[PDB]
């Protein structure tokens, strides 16, 4: 059936960093993008919503605003790439993803962010 | 949309 995999369920990020997390989900020859459903979220807080080749930004949380990218280019190799920039204490936590495509699927995703501390 | 998988629910917007 429609399944989606994660190569990595836990990331382990520097405070202020960049992190790109992912979500791999099975494609064959055409990927029509009016088919194609790619979400984002963590918690009640929407992150991507990826429906027939759009985003709808009106529904993205204030905090991701300008720092939440899905890397479309990585979903001809049925990769779910979500970058984030800047990252804060705050984006530790519980991500998932969900891909529909005929079937659908979703997977968990930790994210452990590491406070800035002086060596 | 409106998708159950596993007993979790994903809605729009």
């Amino acid at each position: 059936a429609f399944t989606v995999t994660v190569p990595k369920d836990l990331y382990v990020v520097e405070y202020g960093s960049n992190m790109t997390i992912e979500c791999k989900f099975p494609v064959e020859k055409q990927l029509d993008l009016a088919a194609l459903i790619v979400y984002w979220e963590m918690e009640d807080k929407n992150i991507i919503q990826f429906v027939h080749g759009e985003e709808d930004l009106k529904v993205q949380h204030s905090s991701y605003r300008q720092r939440a990218r899905l890397l479309k280019d990585q979903l001809s190799l049925g990769n779910a790439a979500l970058q984030i920039t800047d990252v804060k204490l705050q984006d530790a936590g519980v991500y998932r993803c969900m891909i529909s495509y005929g079937g659908a699927d979703y997977k968990r995703i930790t994210v452990k962010v590491n406070a800035p501390y002086a060596a | 949309f409106f998708i159950v998988i596993r007993d979790r629910v994903f809605r729009c917007g």
